[PDB]
C-alpha cells in the first residue's frame, strides 16, 4: 500500500500551536531597544 | 508600454517634487548667520542631514 505517503512536511496537530507559541521570540524588543539607543544618541550621531 | 511610460513619467515628476522640496527647505537655511536647525534637520532630515 503506497497510496498514504507522507513528506517531510507533517501535521504537528495540536502541538502546531504549540510549536506557533514557540516561534514567538525578543527579537522585536532587542530590535527596538537598539533603535531607541541609536536615536538618543543621534543627538550626537549624524551620519556614521 | 503606454501606459509604463507615462506612469514612469508621473514617478519622474514624484522625484522631481522630491529634488524641489529639498532646495525650498534648504534655502531658508541659504546657510544663516545663526547655522541652527535643532528641530527641523535633526528631526525632519530635509537634506544633508549629516550636518545638524
Amino acid at each position: 500500500a503506497s497510496h498514504t505517503t507522507l513528506g517531510v512536511q507533517d501535521i504537528s496537530t495540536t502541538a502546531m500551536s504549540w510549536v506557533q507559541k514557540i516561534t514567538g521570540g525578543v527579537g522585536l524588543i532587542v530590535a527596538v531597544a537598539a533603535l531607541i539607543l541609536i536615536v538618543v544618541l543621534c543627538v550626537s550621531f549624524s551620519r556614521h | 508600454s503606454v501606459a509604463s511610460f507615462v506612469l514612469l513619467s508621473m514617478v519622474g515628476t514624484a522625484v522631481g517634487m522630491c529634488v524641489c522640496a529639498r532646495r525650498r527647505c534648504i534655502t531658508p537655511y541659504e546657510l544663516t548667520p545663526g547655522a541652527t536647525v535643532p528641530f527641523l534637520l535633526s528631526l525632519l532630515c530635509c537634506v544633508r542631514t549629516t550636518k545638524a
